[PDB]
């Protein structure tokens, strides 16, 4: 029947488990403003290289 | 045919080009030596005052109550099926009334009218209140119409569809910003148009212009990569 | 041809270069690329493509040479540990090793994290130190095997060059003081 | 298609028709004149009786659509010779069997 | 080969990756630029005898093209 | 379109949609006359239901012809009907409709299953018997059967002759002055 | 490159790097990206022109290089934004040598634009280190 | 090139497992591989649309010489990520592969596993490295420890051996 | 007009097939749908054509 | 290769080998039909190769005459008021009065 | 097309200016004009053809060895293997053992011999 998933086991562990993405999230965040106040590692795609991939043969042809 | 015309207009482009612009007051202002009947027949100006909350909230609901009426009007009644006791019970009423049509009528469509009034109401507030400063207009309508398309959806539908009614309003949210809030097909303006201020010459403005177009040619791939023949 | 992608906001756009307003919906092809995406992606978008692949690769050779700083400096204080017996030996390394293993710490030295957290200023700068370091190895030819790849001639000629450097040093006085 | 000069050409009264001989012996004559003098931009004044007939003999449409293909014509002599156009469309074909490689680490922009 | 040889760029590269680009810009695109640049060249051209001449025109300096 | 100067640049072509909608539309008939040579080889009174695509389960020719029309239909990388709706979400990108590129997508993919949930049919415990007996053998159609031989190289080929198909529609639409 | 020399050095060479400022590295960076067209122009004019004249019987081997003077001016007006002259030969003499330097690479030894390109930017260089407010 | 060898794989796949799997449920475990791996591919396939039109450019070099608005580069990198995960199984898309792996041959479920769900991780890095992204990678770091924490707390609840092997 | 005519045809037309289009179960029905999902996509793209 | 008569003739034998084994039939059946097969997939191949280039030649002349459209539609899709403005002004004047050259 | 030589007077133009756009010394406009400054295309055809034929060598030589130790390691079990080997000849028992380890050695060698570069001429003091 529609909604048996919530009740069968146990609800709390059922919900946290359900949450378990938001709390990764949340956390991921909350280890963020850390970096964001130091200096650190941040969350985000860095661009370094200007498109040169690693280690990639560069040539010209005549 | 556009949709919320007023909203997405270019004051300063209108203004420089003299076209009259939808921002005017649109107000009455009747003399002081005019009669009584007129002054107080300018009062009407206060139905097209567009400041009035009130009258926001009852615009929204008479669009809701016409959209569900026209709801049963097309689908829902034909697909609801009355009891025949009750079928024959309003047909002697009709009967035995004259214009029982017209009540008839007004009980069928009182539960679709009321329904559509509250949810015009309730949603022209949701989005007034809250999500008109958002910063990510886009996001500000998904999640505004996702959530409460699924209230709407649990509640006048069925508890069990709110998830189809979640993705139903964020898809009525992307269309919503795709041609509510942005203008798509409602150009009003040429694209790449501009107005110029400022005491420059012809002459300077040429040169920026030839300035210009010599930048636009490394756009051009061939160009940039020096990989054109000897013409 | 480069292109670009229709707009849907409805804000001002004044140039006051050009001296002209647009509005960000109504712009073209080229109109955006001038006024949108004209900003920055690279530490160093003042130099050329080839430039800019020579910075890329002296800063990442820049990074690992930090690292190697500190992975001298932690194998000198293993080499002190082994020579020096357990009395003294924090006496000994309250000098210039104490202080270098503290200042060659996580923020001046990319040890493992995955990025290096530096503004352009600092990625130059790195950039710079390395390009020093070269200028120093090139000078008296110590990178022809080793970072470096050369002909014959040029090696004898390099060789040559070294010799009248060296001789020249050499003849040089003292400096005083 | 209401933008479309040839489309709109192309439409006529229920009644009309073009003498195309005898509009085009009057654009011959008069383009004859035209290039004579030779300038810049088409002076059609300095060719009276010419452009009188031309305007008489043929058509509105027929008249721009000779007027546009005449200034492209223009553009063209220009711009590009036989010879060049002939040693460039060879050099390209000779071009096209061999392959683009992209240009790594370039210099400009 | 054959079938690639009008273009120097392979087919399925053609097809797909130019999409709504004139193809006189995919092909010959050296005529292309000049017609684009017709006015520009005679421009260019009166610049240029006023150059030798003493007169100094600084409208249309930029206008320097190879292509 | 670009002003320098009062001179008109474009580096847009318009008669390109037009030519793309011309070529989903050579691309579906093709397909689709793939599929119904396939049938029109076979006798035609058994497939009467989607349960009947088994009876498609014949020799490798017919089977393997049927599977790769399907997967055509549906619109998979290598196939011809893959280049059609490739084109029109290249186009509609270029024409920036971010929205009618979802709308596109949730269709595409809706009959991508649609298409593809017959494979499932298609599995037979057995070797059908699908061929009409004429002088008491089976009849087999050499001209269909090569008809659908070089349907089926087009059909997975397509990808490398599409620019002269492009070329041509692009040349045709060129004509209409819009 | 960015490297200054050390004036008071125990040794022949030394050199102690320093950084741009912000805003001569946001200059150069957009003016290289408006006027990159001029740069390339300039490699396939030498290129042609040597292709033209670079036998010594050419009519045109007296004229070397001439035509790419247009060009060259041209790169210079729109890297310093049609200040401090209309031609190269204007150049301040902040950035002469700079100027030398890269005609002597461009020119005589040939050598490849990318080489080239950095003494043209360090004559840009020059002169906005000279002038900073001037040109912004 | 590089988005076309990318999605020609689907192609020998889908026939081997539709023709060579001996168990029954292969034919319903090809039809939810192909569908879930077509999902991704017409994400990849927008973004690639999305980069193309917007830049004419094919050579995958161009691309330092064109920079993105933040929309655009907000929606290359989701559908990107999304495109590409769907191949590369991340939760919640990971049905269609335990159905696969479980459903398909043992000797295919070897270079399935093996290779074939990298291919997106390569072609992932690609564009992602040649594009520049100013936005938060948080909510794809969470995606992925979402993922690996759904895998390791199923991988007890397994008796099946191929299963087990699918949820590593 | 006619943009909004169309668009408002095609999505009433995809949310009203996304479901019948899997209720058939007869060789001509699915001949028949192939075509009207045909005939969706070429009018999506015929919006985006006219736009 | 480069000869489209050798690749149309390598793609009508290689139709024909297809053909009867799709059939079912021995590689020798109807042998005939090889050299028949071959010589009609070179000449409709050779001239498709025609074809499209003429077609190229032909939309690149075309395309021409659609710039002449394009920036005559473009001036005539102008909005209300924006004929005679700044930006669109001189043109509008460059192709009303100069190109009213009839 | 206003870049040409056409209409340019030395008169016109400085002394300095003149130096400055001068054309460099016959050889450096030759290397120029062949691309030779650094290598020539003689070489590059030279190393080509090196590659060229060291790839064949090598591709060659690894499947005459693969192929050779299968077929000579592939005949049956254990036992048959071993009595087939002691009914060989000695030539024969020679060459099996020898084919395919000297074409497999001859083409790692020919891979090593390319990263390794000992034909260099400094090698000295
Ligand atoms: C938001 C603010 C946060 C900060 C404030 C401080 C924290 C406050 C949190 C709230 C605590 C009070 C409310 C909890 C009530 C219980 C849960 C519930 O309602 O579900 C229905 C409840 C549970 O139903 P069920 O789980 O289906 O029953 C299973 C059977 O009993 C059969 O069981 P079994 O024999 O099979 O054994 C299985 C058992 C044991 O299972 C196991 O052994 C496996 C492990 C299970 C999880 C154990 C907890 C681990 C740590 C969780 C950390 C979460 C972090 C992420 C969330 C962060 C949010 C800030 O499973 C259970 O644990 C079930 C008992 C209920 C869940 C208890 C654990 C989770 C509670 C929530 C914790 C939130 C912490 C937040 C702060 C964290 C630090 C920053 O049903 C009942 O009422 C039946 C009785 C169950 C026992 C109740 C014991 C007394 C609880 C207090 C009662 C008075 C509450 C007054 C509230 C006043 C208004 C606020
Ligand atoms: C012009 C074309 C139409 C001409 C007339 C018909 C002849 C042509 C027929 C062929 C055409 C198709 C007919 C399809 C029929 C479908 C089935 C059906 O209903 O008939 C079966 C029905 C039963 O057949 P039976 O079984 O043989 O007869 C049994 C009984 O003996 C029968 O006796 P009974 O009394 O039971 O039936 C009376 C029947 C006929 O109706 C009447 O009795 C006469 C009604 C006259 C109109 C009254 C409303 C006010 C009009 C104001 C006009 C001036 C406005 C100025 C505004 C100025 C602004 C500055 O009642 C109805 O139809 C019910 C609706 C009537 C009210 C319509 C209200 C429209 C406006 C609503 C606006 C929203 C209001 C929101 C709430 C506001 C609260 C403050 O047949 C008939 O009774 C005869 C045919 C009547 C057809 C009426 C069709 C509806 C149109 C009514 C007028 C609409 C005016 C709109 C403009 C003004 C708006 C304010
Ligand atoms: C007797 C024929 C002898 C032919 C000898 C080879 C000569 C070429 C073929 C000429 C055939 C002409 C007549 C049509 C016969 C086929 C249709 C038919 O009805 O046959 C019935 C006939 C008798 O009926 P049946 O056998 O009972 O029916 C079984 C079914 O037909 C089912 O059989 P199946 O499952 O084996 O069918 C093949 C299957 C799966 O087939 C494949 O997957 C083909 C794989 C070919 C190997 C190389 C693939 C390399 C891909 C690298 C990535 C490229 C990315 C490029 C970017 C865009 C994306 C491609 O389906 C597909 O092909 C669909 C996927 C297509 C993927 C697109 C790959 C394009 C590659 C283009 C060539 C690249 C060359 C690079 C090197 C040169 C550079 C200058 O069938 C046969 O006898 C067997 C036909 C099997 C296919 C033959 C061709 C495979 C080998 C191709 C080698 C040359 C490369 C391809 C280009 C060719 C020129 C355009
Ligand atoms: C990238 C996507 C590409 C999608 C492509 C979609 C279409 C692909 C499949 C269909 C392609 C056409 C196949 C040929 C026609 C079908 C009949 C046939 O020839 O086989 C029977 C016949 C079999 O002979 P048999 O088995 O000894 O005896 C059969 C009976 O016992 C006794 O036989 P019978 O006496 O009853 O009948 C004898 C007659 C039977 O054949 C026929 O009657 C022909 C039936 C088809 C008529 C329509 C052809 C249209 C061709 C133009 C392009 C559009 C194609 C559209 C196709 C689908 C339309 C729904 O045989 C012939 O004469 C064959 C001549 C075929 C060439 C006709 C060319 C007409 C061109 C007209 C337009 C020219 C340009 C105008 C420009 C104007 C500008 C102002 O064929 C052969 O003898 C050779 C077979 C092996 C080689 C076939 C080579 C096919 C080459 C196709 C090239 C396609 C265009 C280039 C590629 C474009 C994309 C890059
Ligand atoms: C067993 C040990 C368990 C340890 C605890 C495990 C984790 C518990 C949950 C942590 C919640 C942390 C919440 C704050 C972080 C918000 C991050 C953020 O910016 O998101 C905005 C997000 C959007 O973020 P965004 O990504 O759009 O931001 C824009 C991008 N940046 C930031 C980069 C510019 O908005 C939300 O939707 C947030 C909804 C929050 C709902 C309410 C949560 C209340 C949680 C209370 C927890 C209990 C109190 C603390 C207990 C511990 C005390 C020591
Ligand atoms: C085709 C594309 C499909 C797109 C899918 C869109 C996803 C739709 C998800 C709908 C979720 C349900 C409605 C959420 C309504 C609230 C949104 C909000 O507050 O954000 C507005 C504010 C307004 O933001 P803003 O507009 O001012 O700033 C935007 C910032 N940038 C530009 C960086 C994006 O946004 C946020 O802070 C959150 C943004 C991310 C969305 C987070 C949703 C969280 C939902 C769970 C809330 C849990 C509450 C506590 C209870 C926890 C459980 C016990
Ligand atoms: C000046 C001009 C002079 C011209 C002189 C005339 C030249 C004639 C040349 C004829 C060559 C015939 C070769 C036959 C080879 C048969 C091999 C074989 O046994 O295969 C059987 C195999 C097997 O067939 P099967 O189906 O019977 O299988 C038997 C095996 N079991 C039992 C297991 C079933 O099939 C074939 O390959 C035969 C069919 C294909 C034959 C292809 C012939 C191509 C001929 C091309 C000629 C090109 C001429 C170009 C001229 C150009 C001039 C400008
Ligand atoms: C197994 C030996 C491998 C040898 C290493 C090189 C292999 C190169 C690829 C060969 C592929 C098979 C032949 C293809 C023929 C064809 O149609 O080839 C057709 C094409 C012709 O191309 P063009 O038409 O463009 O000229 O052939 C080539 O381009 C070159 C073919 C290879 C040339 C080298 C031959 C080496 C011979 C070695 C003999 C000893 C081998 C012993 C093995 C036990």
């Amino acid at each position: 029947y529609d909604g048996q998933w919530w009740s069968m086991g146990s609800l709390a562990c059922n919900v946290l488990f359900f949450c378990t993405p938001l709390f990764l999230y949340l956390i991921l965040q909350v280890e963020e403003l850390n970096s964001e106040k130091r200096g650190g590692t941040s969350n985000k795609f860095y661009h370094n290289n200007a498109g040169f991939f690693h280690f990639q043969i560069y040539d010209n042809k005549q | 045919m556009e949709l919320n015309s007023s909203a997405k207009e270019d004051s300063h482009y209108v203004g420089v080009l003299g076209y009259p612009s939808q921002h005017d007051p649109h107000t009455l202002h009747p003399k002081k030596h005019d009669s009584t009947f007129t002054k107080v027949y300018a009062c009407r100006d206060m139905l097209w005052d567009h400041h009035w909350e009130v009258r926001n909230t009852l615009y929204a609901g008479f669009k809701g109550a016409l959209l569900g009426v026209a709801y049963a009007s097309g689908f829902g009644l034909i697909s609801k099926t009355v009891p025949s006791i009750v079928l024959k019970k309003m047909f002697r009423f009709v009967r035995n009334n004259n214009f029982g049509h017209i009540r008839i009528m007004q009980d069928l469509l009182t539960p679709y009218a009321l329904t559509g009034f509250g949810l015009g109401s309730v949603y022209y507030l949701y989005q007034h209140n809250v999500w008109e400063n958002r910063s990510n207009k886009w996001l500000a309508e998904v999640l505004s119409n996702a959530l409460f398309f699924q209230v709407a959806t649990a509640v006048c539908v069925n508890p069990g569809f709110h998830i189809y009614g979640m993705v139903g309003g964020i898809l009525f949210g992307t269309l919503k910003y795709a041609f509510y809030n942005s203008s798509f097909f409602q150009e009003k303006e040429s694209i790449g148009s501009y107005t110029t201020f400022g005491d420059l010459s012809e002459e300077e403005r040429k040169k920026q212009e030839y300035k210009d177009y010599i930048q636009f040619l490394g756009n051009y791939h061939k160009v940039r990569n020096g990989q054109l023949v000897d013409l | 041809a480069f292109g670009g992608f229709r707009q849907t906001d409805n804000s001002l756009i004044i140039d006051d270069r050009r001296k002209i307003i647009l509005n960000t919906r109504s712009l073209n092809d080229f109109q955006q690329k001038i006024y949108l995406r004209n900003f920055f992606t690279n530490y160093r978008p003042d130099l050329s493509s080839y430039d800019y692949f020579a910075f890329k690769e002296k800063l990442r050779i820049g990074e690992l040479f930090l690292n190697e700083y500190r992975k001298r400096i932690n194998n000198e204080v293993r080499r002190a540990a082994i020579l020096t017996p357990t009395s003294s030996l924090r006496e000994k390394m309250n000098h210039k090793i104490a202080d270098q293993i503290l200042d060659l710490s996580s923020p001046h030295v990319r040890g493992a994290h995955f990025q290096a957290v530096r503004s352009w200023t600092d990625a130059s700068k790195i950039v710079n130190y390395v390009e020093e370091k070269q200028t120093k190895i090139n000078k008296y030819g110590l990178q022809f095997p080793l970072l470096g790849n050369m002909t014959e001639e040029q090696c004898a000629s390099k060789e040559d060059e070294v010799y009248q450097r060296l001789l020249k040093e050499m003849q040089k006085p003292p400096k005083k003081a | 298609m209401e933008f479309s000069n040839a489309l709109l050409s192309q439409t006529k009264l229920p009644g009309q028709q073009y003498d195309y001989k005898r509009c085009f012996q009057a654009s011959n004559t008069h383009f004859e004149c035209l290039d004579s003098i030779r300038d810049a931009y088409d002076n059609h004044h300095k060719c009276p009786q010419t452009y009188q007939a031309w305007q008489s003999s043929c058509d509105v449409g027929i008249r721009r659509y000779q007027m546009d293909n005449r200034e492209q014509q223009k553009k063209d002599q220009l711009l590009y010779s036989k010879e060049q156009l002939k040693n460039y469309n060879a050099a390209k074909n000779k071009e096209a069997y061999g392959i683009t490689a992209p240009k790594n680490l370039s210099f400009a922009f | 080969g054959v079938w690639s040889n009008i273009h120097p760029t392979d087919k399925v590269t053609l097809s797909f990756a130019n999409i709504g680009r004139p193809f006189r810009l995919i092909y010959r695109p050296e005529i292309f630029l000049r017609d684009q640049q017709a006015k520009f060249i005679q421009l260019e051209k009166e610049h240029i005898e006023k150059s030798k001449k003493g007169e100094f025109v600084e409208t249309t300096s930029p206008l320097v093209l190879w292509n | 379109m670009s002003i320098f100067s009062n001179i008109w640049i474009n580096n847009d072509l318009n008669s390109y949609g037009l030519s793309i909608l011309l070529l989903n539309i050579i691309n579906y008939l093709i397909v689709f006359m793939l599929i119904l040579s396939v049938i029109l080889l076979t006798n035609l009174s058994k497939f009467k239901s989607l349960n009947q695509f088994k009876e498609f389960n014949s020799y490798n020719f017919i089977l393997y012809s049927l599977i790769f029309s399907l997967l055509s239909m549906a619109g998979i990388p290598p196939l011809l009907g893959f280049t059609g709706k490739f084109l029109a979400i290249l186009y509609s990108s270029f024409k920036s409709q971010y929205l009618l590129i979802l709308f596109m997508t949730i269709l595409n993919i809706f009959g991508m299953y649609f298409y593809i949930q017959n494979l499932r049919f298609v599995v037979k415990k057995n070797k059908s018997s699908i061929l009409n007996y004429k002088n008491y053998y089976v009849n087999i159609n050499y001209s269909i059967t090569l008809n659908i031989i070089l349907l089926n190289f087009f059909n997975f080929f397509g990808i490398l002759f599409l620019s002269d198909l492009i070329i041509i529609l692009n040349y045709i639409s060129s004509y209409i002055y819009i | 490159m960015f490297l200054n020399p050390v004036k008071d050095s125990e040794f022949d060479d030394e050199v102690k790097g320093f950084v741009p400022s912000e805003g001569e590295v946001r200059f150069v960076a957009n003016k290289n990206k408006e006027c990159g067209y001029y740069l390339q122009g300039i490699e396939q004019c030498r290129r042609k022109m040597v292709q033209l004249a670079g036998d010594s019987s050419s009519q045109f081997h007296s004229l070397g290089f001439l035509p790419c003077k247009r060009l060259v001016d041209a790169h210079y007006r729109c890297m310093t934004d049609d200040k401090f002259g209309s031609t190269i030969e204007e150049v301040p003499e902040i950035g002469l040598d700079s100027a030398q330097k890269f005609f002597d690479c461009t020119f005589q030894q040939l050598k490849p634009m990318q080489s080239c390109r950095r003494f043209f930017d360090q004559v840009v260089r020059d002169v906005y280190r000279a002038n900073g407010s001037q040109l912004i | 090139l590089f988005f076309m060898c990318y999605e020609l794989l689907l192609i020998p796949s889908f026939l081997i497992v539709y023709f060579v799997s001996p168990s029954r449920r292969a034919i319903q475990a090809s039809l939810y591989f192909v569908i879930w791996t077509q999902l991704g591919s017409l994400l990849v396939l927008i973004a690639i649309s999305y980069i193309i039109s917007i830049t004419n450019t094919y050579e995958f070099n161009d691309l330092k010489y064109f920079n993105f608005t933040n929309s655009e580069s907000t929606i290359i990198i989701f559908l990107i990520f999304l495109g590409f995960g769907f191949k590369a199984p991340i939760w919640p898309f990971h049905y269609w592969l335990t159905k696969t792996h479980v459903e398909a041959p043992s000797g295919f479920s070897i270079y399935l596993s093996g290779f074939l769900v990298k291919t997106a991780l390569y072609g992932f890095y690609k564009f992602n490295t040649s594009i520049f992204i100013d936005i938060d990678s948080s909510i794809f770091i969470a995606i992925c420890i979402m993922g690996v924490v759904d895998s390791s707390l199923k991988m007890w609840g397994q008796t099946d051996l191929k299963k087990l092997v699918a949820y590593g | 007009f006619f943009w909004i005519i169309l668009l408002i045809i095609s999505i009433i037309g995809i949310f009203y097939i996304i479901s019948i289009i899997f209720d058939i179960n007869l060789f001509k029905a699915f001949l028949a749908y192939s075509t009207i999902i045909n005939s969706i996509s070429f009018i999506l793209l015929i919006i985006a054509i006219i736009f | 290769m480069s000869s489209m008569l050798i690749w149309g003739a390598c793609f009508g034998l290689f139709t024909r080998a297809a053909a009867c084994k799709a059939s079912m039939i021995p590689l020798t059946t109807s042998p005939w039909k090889y050299p028949k097969y071959m010589i009609v997939s070179a000449v409709t191949f050779y001239y498709f190769d025609w074809y499209r280039r003429m077609a190229l030649e032909q939309l690149c002349y075309n395309e021409e005459k659609l710039e002449r459209y394009q920036i005559r539609a473009k001036l005539q899709s102008l909005k209300i008021g924006e004929e005679l403005s700044d930006a669109y002004r001189e043109s509008f004047f460059e192709h009303a009065v100069q190109k009213n050259n009839i | 097309m206003n870049i040409s030589y056409t209409g340019l007077k030395l008169e016109d133009y400085s002394d300095e200016v003149i130096r400055k756009y001068k054309f460099p010394n016959s050889n450096e406009l030759e290397r120029f004009l062949n691309r030779e400054q650094t290598l020539t295309v003689q070489q590059h055809k030279s190393a080509i053809k090196l590659a060229q034929q060291d790839f064949f060598a090598v591709a060659g030589l690894l499947s005459v060895g693969s192929l050779s130790y299968i077929f000579y390691n592939s005949v049956g079990g254990k036992v048959i293997r071993d009595r087939i080997r002691a009914s060989r000849t000695k030539a024969q028992k020679v060459i099996v053992l020898a084919l395919a380890f000297v074409a497999n050695a001859a083409a790692l060698i020919i891979a090593r011999n390319a990263i390794t570069a000992h034909n260099f001429g400094w090698q000295a003091a």
